[PDB]
């Protein structure tokens, strides 16, 4: 019986195809995103 | 299964099974919420929870109460629905989108008018 | 048997709620040392950011950390969660808040990285199926700036190990790396006012007598840009205990 | 002591529980061993 | 004299007027005096820094990931972390010098160059 | 109000919500220390105190324990006196002056006394 | 003590007490997890899981219902284990190892037969 119930489990097609021997949420608005930013105490270039 | 087929029988036991464990958890829902539930019990817990809001529906002698005609939803219909319910087909409506309505194009145009998408 | 039933779940109600009151003033000391420690850490991060200004204002802006890169395609997601549960919906707002990131990234072309903190956000996404580059745990509840210089160490040399990434490929590194870096976390702005919140902090963008710099200003700014990055890390990882607690 | 045995405590909150301790233990008494008044006087003090 | 203020990430460690501040920069050994030009220096891997006020004994703190910082008004030593010599204790820092890292061998030697060692 | 009045409801419902109120506070006072509450909760703890103490009275029945005889406050005497308790008015006064007295003109004598 | 002993009577004491203190703690450990007890009330919970366990035995009338044949324990071997077992001897066996057994002997051999060694 259990060489059978072996060779049976050989062959046998699980559920998840995994063999038994042995969303897409909502986007973000970029401006909900804060961007860490380096201070520069001069004109813009 | 003998009676009303194996599909009848199968969404009819589904919905039952998931209305079974979201009334074991009502004792853990009551103090600290759906929060402290696992990710397979919190998500059972939004589908028990679209899925009793579905099985309420806008009654034809209900009219007299809220003033809004009852409906009426083909058997085919009603599995077909609740089957998607159980599968998880609905989780991203609201559960507003679910209440006092008939059939899918119901609930579709109800999810349109609170903002979501079926 | 209704009677004894009822005289029994009165007795469990009656401990579930002395624990719970245990747990709310354990909680509210727990939110007044984590408010010291971000006031404690917070001169550090004035100084050294007035610090990385002044470099700045001498220095080419020109560092690989710094420069947007071309046909951006992989992001890295710091997600930062309890380890602990009887949080009521932090982590699950921390969460929502990380797949509205993810979302907007796919918009964006980007394939999310995923970086975790807490094991309470590594459950989560076990469950969904997403694989988690790498982990940490145990210090949610009191980080130091230990565990923040490691994530900024790793998430740092995955960024810049992403510069000679070509398409899929890893470039001349080996090493596929990202593009961007991101983290969520839960900013405490008020007792009640905890909000989850994205943030990219790289690359960094720029904002708009003389300092003697020794050396040079470009070795100075080289090493303070990783101090920086860590400090920015520790700082969110402190403002995420307290809206923990 | 009751009120604090669900229990991160100031000095008075702890003292105050090792004091309720010990005072649970002081009024434990095996069977058939009466004390005296004055015996029982010097041990609550 | 000069407003010294060694400071961690995670806290400030000490601060108060001084008279000199010695310390060993990337580029080599620095002195600051009250009206030092304005600088930013990085130190050296195992730094340690010498305080000296009027009439008092000399603080040496051994630093990991120090930055310095002085300004006409104020002095600052930003470190990532800095233990004084009292706190220092001597087995630590011979046994933990020269070991396989070199961060915790610079850490090390600087412990022991705030002793005295070197 | 229809039975007495607006006056007297507002008082004792004031006093009432800042009795509750340190109610609330007092499980933290007593595990966590009073020195860890905010300023407004020190503030509302002071006043609750003094409103507490000075809701006792020396009792007519009180002599016969303590030489001190019995006062018999006016209502509307002490409709006013809560009044300016729950405004704060005496909050500078020691705590100890509030136990056992009478109304105003008490409160006055035994706070000049200490 | 005066009739069985002072250290019979003071091992049944302390199981006792460690039986109690879990019948206090299940509620809470069933609703909020075991994670939120005291590690000293950790402690304790495995040893009373394993002490309950302990206290079950095979018994030769109960062979028609298990198939198991009984066993007999002297009454000094379980005062000795149960005082083991109270002193947190045992803690590292799985509670499993404990279930339906006699003496010492029969925990040392389940316990062999799940791998954990006494």
């Amino acid at each position: 019986l259990v060489s059978v119930i072996n060779e049976f489990k050989k062959g046998f097609q699980a559920s998840d195809g995994s063999s038994v021997v042995v969303e897409n949420a909502e986007a973000l608005d970029p401006e909900d995103l804060e961007k860490e930013s380096v201070k520069v105490r001069k004109p813009a270039p | 299964p003998a009676i009303v087929g194996d599909e009848h029988y199968r969404v009819a036991q589904e919905v039952i099974r998931i209305l079974q464990r979201y009334k074991d958890l009502q004792d853990i829902i009551a103090i600290l919420g759906i929060d402290e539930l696992s990710e397979e019990d919190k998500q059972l817990v939004n589908r028990a929870r679209r899925i009793e809001r579905f099985l309420s529906q806008n009654m034809m002698a209900a009219e007299q109460f809220t003033g809004q005609p009852g409906s009426t939803v083909p058997l085919k219909e009603t599995i077909e629905a609740f089957d998607k319910l159980t599968k998880g087909e609905f989780d991203h409506l609201p559960e507003q989108a679910f209440f006092l309505i008939g059939g899918l194009d119901d609930l579709a145009k109800k999810a349109e008018s609170l903002g979501a998408k079926l | 048997a209704t009677l004894r039933e009822l005289r029994g779940r009165i007795r469990s109600a009656g401990s579930i709620k002395k624990i719970t009151k245990a747990q709310e003033l354990i909680a509210t000391s727990r939110i007044a040392k984590a408010q010291a420690r971000v006031e404690a850490a917070r001169p550090y991060a004035a100084e050294i950011t007035n610090m990385l200004t002044e470099l700045a204002g001498a220095s080419a802006l020109d560092h690989p950390l710094l420069v947007e890169r071309k046909q951006p395609k992989r992001a890295g997601v710091l997600v930062v969660s309890s380890d602990r549960g009887l949080c009521g919906a932090y982590n699950a707002n921390v969460l929502r808040r990380a797949e509205e990131l993810f979302s907007l990234l796919r918009d964006e072309g980007k394939d999310p990285v995923l970086y975790v903190v807490g094991r309470k956000a590594l459950g989560y996404f076990s469950f969904r199926q997403r694989t988690v580059v790498e982990s940490w745990t145990g210090f949610s509840e009191r980080p130091t700036y230990e565990n923040a210089r490691e994530i900024a160490d790793t998430l740092v040399n995955a960024f810049m190990a992403g510069a000679d990434d070509e398409g899929d490929d890893a470039g001349a590194d080996g090493i596929l790396g990202v593009d961007e870096l991101h983290i969520v976390f839960t900013e405490f702005r008020s007792m009640l006012s905890q909000t989850a919140v994205a943030r990219r902090a790289a690359p960094m963008e720029v904002e708009y007598t003389l300092y003697s710099f020794e050396p040079d200003p470009e070795t100075l700014f080289d090493a303070l840009l990783p101090r920086y990055i860590a400090t920015r890390v520790y700082a969110a990882l402190l403002e995420a205990a307290a809206s923990e607690s | 002591y009751r009120e604090l045995e669900a229990f991160d405590l100031d000095a008075a909150s702890k003292a105050q529980l090792d004091r309720g301790a010990r005072l649970v233990e002081l009024l434990k008494q095996p069977q058939y061993s009466p004390l005296a008044v004055e015996e029982q006087v010097v041990a609550i003090f | 004299d000069l407003n010294v203020e060694i400071v961690a990430v995670e806290r400030e460690l000490w601060s108060g007027p001084a008279t000199f501040v010695f310390t060993r920069t990337t580029a080599g050994e620095i002195g600051i005096l009250p009206r030092h030009i304005p600088l930013v220096a990085q130190l050296v891997d195992d730094a340690m820094v010498r305080v000296e006020r009027e009439g008092e004994d000399d603080l040496r703190i051994a630093v990991d990931g120090g930055f310095l910082s002085v300004t006409e008004e104020t002095v600052r030593i930003l470190v990532e972390n800095a233990q004084f010599e009292s706190e220092i204790d001597a087995d630590a820092a011979k046994e933990d010098a020269a070991s396989d890292d070199e961060r915790t061998a610079a850490w090390g030697r600087a412990r022991l160059r705030a002793l005295g060692q070197i």
